[PDB]
């Protein structure tokens, strides 16, 4: 069965820890050749309303009060991944306790 | 506009096979697709035609609607 | 003028003109004009084109020696 | 500096000259690019270490009479209790997959963030407690020995997989069958590896 | 018994088709006197039908639900079930003959392009040269792969006419 | 004679000869081997 | 020069006219040996197929002749594998097939490597210190432990005579083995039995008396006898 | 009306003008060819696009080119 709070919380805490302490050094170096200044970088000048709507807002990159570069956008993404993994584990356990064996015998 | 995601042009630039298997690879294709409406039109029509063929080949073998297999003319 | 403007008369040449019918084909030099026209090299080909002709005029930069 | 030749008289590869474990090889000219060659080198090294680990596990699970490696995780299927030499450690599959995933996630994330080609090949330092890699000659000899035993471990793991796919016999029973009845029990007598024998 | 197909010898509908053909042949035969040429022709046709129906049997042929023989296609499946000669060997023989024809034509083209006015040799054939190349093509695959090895089989793209882009 | 021989050396005449030879070979094979379908001896 | 002409009055091919080759008779009407490297590969292939032919033909004939005389009790070649498979201490067919096929793979890989690069098997420190004698002398003639009695260490004329004898008996063995297979498929008996039948009744026992070898001949014989 | 364009590959053979059934082409003096002639199209509004000039061109590809579009009374060859 597995209780939902412990599984969900452990999955999202582990995923956030992997995002901050593990994958963050690998982050900002995969975006270096992705949205870097040397390459095309920005895609829109921002002249009219639609062009500046294409332009990034001043909310996702203003500052990083964390010691690392872990912004709240990365917090949301890694928390979504953790919720996904926790619900996957809960779903597998739910199928397991129902008397159904999905694995090859 | 957020700080995460994938850039299509960067993915097209990166997917160039080494040792000159595909030459320059998929580079320069982002502007080719974006500037040409007919490229996107051909891709869309090809994919929708493939999907329509899939619908035809899967509806008769797997009838999704009740009392549809008995209706032969339909 | 010293020597000649174009290749040796009667020598084989390869046409580098992409829009020509005889692109990447070998022909024989009939005459090269010394006046200074745009396409002085007259090349004759064994295989005729769709129009039935077998001779054409080419410039100096679109003719080279045939590879072997 | 060449460790040998896989076929005496093959055409030598100029790019496969100073690499450790150089037995020429590469008939398909794979990995001619230097960056792809370095990627293949580090991938071969980690596949070598993983095959070493797996071959050791498969051998030690059988020389101690503790069961086949194939039916070792079967307690997950049958809902039994896990065992390791008889300790009967109290862990569940929920508390095993998650900890394995996060531990190898942090391990491979730290390994992938090396940003040094030689350290990606051979990190050293904290991974070398006793440290016989100080002398370069012994370091090169142990590099060659590690590559050779890793390739043997890879072909051993493939052999274990193929042998258990073709026949239900375990590793030690298969070895005893090959020594007891060599000409009467081999891969050609299965009827599966060779169609029609 | 592969693909749910019974062998022709043990089949049922195969015998029904054989009896039907023999019955209509006998019905056509009964309309003529025994000492006549149409009687002999119909008897020869009946004998050929019986021989064909016998030879289609005892050869591994399979038929499914209609008595009409079916050909096993996949090699290996055909090799291990005595069906290689159905399509595996006929395509080998056809490939041999087709490569013979192609190699003979290639040799004629190459040898006829050397002389002045090759189109005259193309439209007025050199019969002794054609017959000499006809009897020299029995080892076409060896020669073809050796020209592939030395590169004379292929032409460089720099010397081949290329349509504009 | 050599003019006549070059006339027979023309493409339609040798094509007719090849067609006659191939048709006769296949017809005599099918007549002396009635109804061949299965490659067996 | 050339040892002889396979077809007198015929034009010798240019690649075989001035060729100093052992056992040459200008028999290339298809011009297969035009290239010198292709000629070398064909020479090696002829040598291996020849050694195949004489080994198989000797193993068919000498035990067959001994059993015809009655000294031995081995079966004929077309059922010896069948009875040997059904032996009481018989190794399975697949095991023997793959084992001696792998052994062939070893020797033939060595042969391919020393053909594509001559003398390349003499790379030091490769085969237990015995690799120094693996260097080939000529195309298809390795020497060393392949000739431990030193019969090839003689005058060059004697060596060419020995090569000519080897290739002549080899070609005779190729046609002999082809005849063995063909007349076993036709008659259904052993080669010694076929020789005895030809010796006892030459006219009645031949290839033309049976309709298997030449189809339609029996019908002509029946029409003539009618 | 149609568009008639003449390039520098023309040799001044006057074949396109002779093949023209509506007097569209002309020959002007030139220095880029041996014949010192170059084709011109001063009456391109009378051209119908019959491509008879392109048929008579002896040079490889075409030294004269006719591009259709914007048909008029004269370009459509109408007597009514
Ligand atoms: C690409 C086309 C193609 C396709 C679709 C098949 C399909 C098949 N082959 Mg075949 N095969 C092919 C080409 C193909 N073959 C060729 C070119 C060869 C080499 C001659 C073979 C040699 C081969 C063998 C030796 C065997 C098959 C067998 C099979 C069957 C099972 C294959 C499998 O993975 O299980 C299947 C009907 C197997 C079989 O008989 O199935 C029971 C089998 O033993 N195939
Ligand atoms: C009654 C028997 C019969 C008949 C009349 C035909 C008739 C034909 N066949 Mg078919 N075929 C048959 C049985 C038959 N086939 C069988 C039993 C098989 C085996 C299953 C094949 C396999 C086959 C292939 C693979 C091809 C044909 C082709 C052809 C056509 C042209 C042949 C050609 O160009 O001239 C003779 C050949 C030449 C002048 C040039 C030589 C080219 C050959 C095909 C190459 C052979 C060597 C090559 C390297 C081997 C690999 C082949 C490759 C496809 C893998 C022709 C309509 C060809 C075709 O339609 O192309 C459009 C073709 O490519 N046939
Ligand atoms: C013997 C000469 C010869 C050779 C070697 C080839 C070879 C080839 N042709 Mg070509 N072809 C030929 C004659 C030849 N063709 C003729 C005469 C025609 C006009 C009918 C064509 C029409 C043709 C087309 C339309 C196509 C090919 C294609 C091909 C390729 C596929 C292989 C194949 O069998 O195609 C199949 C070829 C045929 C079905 C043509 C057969 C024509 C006759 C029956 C054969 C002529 C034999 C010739 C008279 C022998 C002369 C011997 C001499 C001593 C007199 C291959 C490169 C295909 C391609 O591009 O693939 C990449 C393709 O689409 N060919
Ligand atoms: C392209 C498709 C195709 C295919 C695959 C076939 C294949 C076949 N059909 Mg069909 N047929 C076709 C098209 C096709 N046909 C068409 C278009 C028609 C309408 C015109 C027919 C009409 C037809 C009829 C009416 C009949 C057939 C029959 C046959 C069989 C003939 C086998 C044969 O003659 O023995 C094999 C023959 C050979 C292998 C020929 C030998 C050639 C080799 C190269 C040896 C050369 C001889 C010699 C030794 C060379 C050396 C000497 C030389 C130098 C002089 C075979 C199953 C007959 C049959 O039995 O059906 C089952 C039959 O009754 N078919
Ligand atoms: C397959 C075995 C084989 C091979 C590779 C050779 C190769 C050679 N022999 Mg040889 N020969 C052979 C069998 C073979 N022979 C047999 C069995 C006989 C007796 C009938 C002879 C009689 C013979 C004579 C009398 C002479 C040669 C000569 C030659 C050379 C000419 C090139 C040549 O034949 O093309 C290479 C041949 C092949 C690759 C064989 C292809 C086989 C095809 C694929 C099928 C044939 C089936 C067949 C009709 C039955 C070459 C070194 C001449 C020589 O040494 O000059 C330098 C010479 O004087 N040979
Ligand atoms: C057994 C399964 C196959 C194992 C690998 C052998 C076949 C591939 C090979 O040799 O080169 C890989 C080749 C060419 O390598 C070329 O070069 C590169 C190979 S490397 O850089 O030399 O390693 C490769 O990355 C690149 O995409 C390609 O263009 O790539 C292909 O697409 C070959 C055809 C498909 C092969 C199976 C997939
Ligand atoms: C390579 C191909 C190997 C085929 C091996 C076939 C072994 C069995 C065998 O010879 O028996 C049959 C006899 O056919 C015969 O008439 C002999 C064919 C000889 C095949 C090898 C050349 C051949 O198979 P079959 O005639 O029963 O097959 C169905 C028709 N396609
Ligand atoms: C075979 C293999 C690699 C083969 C590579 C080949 C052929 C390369 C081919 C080429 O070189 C050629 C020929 C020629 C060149 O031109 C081209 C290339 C492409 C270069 C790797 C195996 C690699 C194998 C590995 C890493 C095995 C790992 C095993 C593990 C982890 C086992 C663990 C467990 O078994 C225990 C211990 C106990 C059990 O109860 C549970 C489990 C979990 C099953
Ligand atoms: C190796 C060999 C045979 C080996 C057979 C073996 C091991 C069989 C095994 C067994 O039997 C034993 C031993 C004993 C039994 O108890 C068991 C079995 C299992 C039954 C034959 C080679 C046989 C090789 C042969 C027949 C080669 C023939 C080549 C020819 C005719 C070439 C001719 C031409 O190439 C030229 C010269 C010039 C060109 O221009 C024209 C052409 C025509 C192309
Ligand atoms: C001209 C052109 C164009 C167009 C094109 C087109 C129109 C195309 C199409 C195409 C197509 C139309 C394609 C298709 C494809 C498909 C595919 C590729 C598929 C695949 C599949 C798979 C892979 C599968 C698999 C599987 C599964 C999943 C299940 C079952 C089993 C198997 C394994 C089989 C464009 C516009 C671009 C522009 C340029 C030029
Ligand atoms: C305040 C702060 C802090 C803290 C923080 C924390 C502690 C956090 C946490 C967090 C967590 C702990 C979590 C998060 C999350 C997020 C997100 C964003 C999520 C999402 C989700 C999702 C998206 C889901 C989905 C779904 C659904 C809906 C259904 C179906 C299934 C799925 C799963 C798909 C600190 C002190 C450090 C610093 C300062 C500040
Ligand atoms: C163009 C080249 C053609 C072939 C070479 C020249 C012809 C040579 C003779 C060919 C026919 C020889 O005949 C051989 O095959 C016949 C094929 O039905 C078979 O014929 C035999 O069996 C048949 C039933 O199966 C009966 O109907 C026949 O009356 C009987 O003679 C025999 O196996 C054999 O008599
Ligand atoms: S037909 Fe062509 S080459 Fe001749 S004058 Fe006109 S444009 Fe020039």
């Amino acid at each position: 069965m597995i209780e939902a709070p412990v599984a969900i919380g452990g999955s999202t805490v582990a995923l956030l820890g992997l995002g901050r302490f593990v994958f963050l050094p690998y982050q900002r170096r995969r975006t270096d050749m992705e949205v870097g200044p040397g390459k095309l970088g920005p895609k829109t000048t921002g002249d009219t309303f639609f062009d500046r709507l294409q332009k990034p807002a001043s909310f996702v990159e203003t500052k990083s009060k964390d010691p690392s570069g872990f912004g709240i956008i990365d917090v949301l993404g890694w928390g979504a991944l953790g919720h996904v993994f926790g619900y996957f584990l809960l779903a597998c356990s739910s199928l397991q306790d129902a008397g159904i064996d999905a694995f090859p015998r | 506009n957020f700080g995460i995601g994938h850039r299509l042009e960067a993915i097209l630039e990166a997917h160039t096979p080494p040792a000159g298997g595909l030459g320059a690879g998929h580079k320069g294709l982002f502007h080719t697709v974006n500037n040409s409406l007919h490229f996107q039109l051909g891709l869309a029509l090809a994919s929708v035609g493939t999907i329509t063929s899939l619908v035809a080949q899967h509806m008769y073998s797997l009838p999704p609607y009740a009392y549809l297999a008995v209706d032969f003319t339909t | 003028k010293k020597k000649e403007v174009g290749p040796k008369r009667g020598s084989l040449v390869k046409v580098l003109r992409p829009e020509s019918y005889w692109y990447n084909q070998v022909g024989k030099v009939v005459s090269v004009d010394q006046s200074g026209i745009r396409y002085p090299v007259v090349v004759r080909f064994e295989n005729q084109n769709y129009a039935g002709v077998s001779t054409n005029n080419y410039a100096l930069d679109e003719v080279t020696d045939p590879p072997a | 500096q060449r460790a040998g030749n896989f076929a005496p008289g093959s055409e030598p590869k100029e790019y496969l000259n100073d690499l450790p474990g150089n037995f020429n090889f590469d008939p398909l000219e794979l990995g001619k690019e230097k960056g792809t060659l370095q990627r293949y080198r580090e991938a071969e090294l980690i596949h070598c270490r993983w095959a070493m680990l797996g071959a050791a596990g498969c051998l030690a699970v059988e020389v101690l009479g503790l069961g086949n490696w194939y039916d070792a995780p079967l307690w997950a299927v049958t809902g039994d209790k896990p065992t390791w030499f008889g300790i009967e450690v109290p862990f569940d599959i929920a508390t095993i997959l998650g900890v394995e995933v996060v531990a190898m996630a942090v391990a491979e994330g730290l390994r992938n963030d090396n940003q040094d080609m030689e350290k990606r090949l051979y990190p050293g330092g904290a991974f070398d407690p006793l440290g016989f890699s100080k002398d370069p000659k012994s370091f090169e000899d142990k590099k060659l020995k590690e590559l050779k035993n890793g390739r043997l471990a890879m072909v051993a793991c493939l052999g274990f997989a193929g042998q258990h796919a073709a026949t239900g016999k375990p590793i030690l029973e298969a070895l005893g069958d090959h020594l007891s009845s060599p000409f009467f029990n081999n891969f050609a007598t299965n009827g599966v590896s060779v169609p029609g024998v | 018994d592969v693909a749910g197909l019974t062998p022709c010898s043990e089949s049922k509908a195969y015998n029904k088709l054989e009896r039907k053909e023999l019955k209509t042949l006998e019905k056509r035969l009964k309309k003529y006197e025994p000492g006549s040429a149409p009687y002999l022709a119909l008897q020869a046709t009946k004998e050929r039908t019986q021989n064909r129906f016998k030879n289609y049997a005892k050869a591994g042929l399979l038929c499914g639900n209609d008595g009409l023989p079916h050909l096993i296609s996949d090699p290996g499946l055909a090799l291990r079930f005595n069906h290689a000669g159905e399509v595996f060997i006929p395509t080998f023989g056809f490939l041999y003959v087709a490569g013979y024809i192609g190699h003979v034509g290639r040799q004629y083209i190459i040898k006829s392009k050397e002389d002045a006015k090759p189109t005259d040799k193309e439209i007025i054939l050199d019969v002794p040269l054609a017959l000499q190349l006809a009897f020299q093509g029995w080892a076409w695959p060896l020669a073809a792969i050796q020209e592939l090895r030395n590169g004379s089989l292929l032409e460089k793209d720099e010397n081949i006419t290329v349509s504009p882009r | 004679m050599k003019d006549f021989t070059t006339y027979l050396s023309t493409a339609p005449v040798v094509g007719l000869g090849w067609a006659i030879f191939t048709s006769g070979l296949l017809i005599e094979i099918n007549r002396f081997f009635p109804d061949p379908l299965v490659f067996s001896f | 020069n050339m040892n002889g002409n396979w077809l007198p009055g015929s034009q010798t091919p240019a690649h075989l006219k001035d060729l100093k080759m052992a056992g040459n008779f200008g028999f290339d009407p298809l011009n297969l040996g035009a290239e010198p490297e292709a000629l070398r590969w064909y020479q090696q292939a002829e040598l291996v197929h020849s050694r195949t032919a004489m080994m198989a033909v000797a193993g068919i004939l000498i035990p067959g002749l001994f059993t015809k005389l009655g000294a031995l009790n081995v079966p004929q070649w077309y059922e010896a594998g069948k009875v040997y498979i059904e032996g009481e201490g018989a190794i399975p067919f697949g095991t023997l097939l793959m084992s001696t096929l792998f052994s062939y793979a070893f020797v033939e890989g060595k042969r391919w490597q020393d053909f594509r690069n001559p003398g390349s098997q003499a790379e030091p420190g490769t085969f237990f210190g015995l690799e120094g004698m693996f260097k080939g002398t000529d195309n298809g003639y390795p020497g060393g432990i392949f000739d431990p009695l030193g019969y090839s260490k003689t005058s060059p004329e004697k060596l060419d005579e020995l090569k000519l004898k080897e290739i002549k008996n080899g070609r005779l063995a190729m046609v002999a083995f082809l005849g063995f297979a063909g007349q076993y498929s036709a008659t259904g008996k052993g080669p010694i039995d076929n020789l005895a039948d030809h010796l006892a009744d030459p006219w009645h026992n031949t290839f033309a008396e049976n309709g298997v070898s030449v189809p339609g001949l029996s019908a002509v014989e029946q029409a003539a006898a009618s | 009306a149609h568009v008639v364009k003449i390039y520098d590959t023309c040799i001044g053979c006057t074949q396109c003008v002779r093949a023209c059934p509506l007097d569209v082409l002309e020959m002007v003096p030139w220095d880029g060819c041996k014949a010192a002639q170059m084709a011109s199209s001063p009456r391109t509004e009378d051209c119908v696009g019959c491509k008879r000039c392109e048929t008579a061109c002896p040079t490889d590809f075409l030294s004269v080119r006719v591009y259709l579009g914007n048909e008029s009374t004269r370009s459509l060859g109408l007597a009514y």
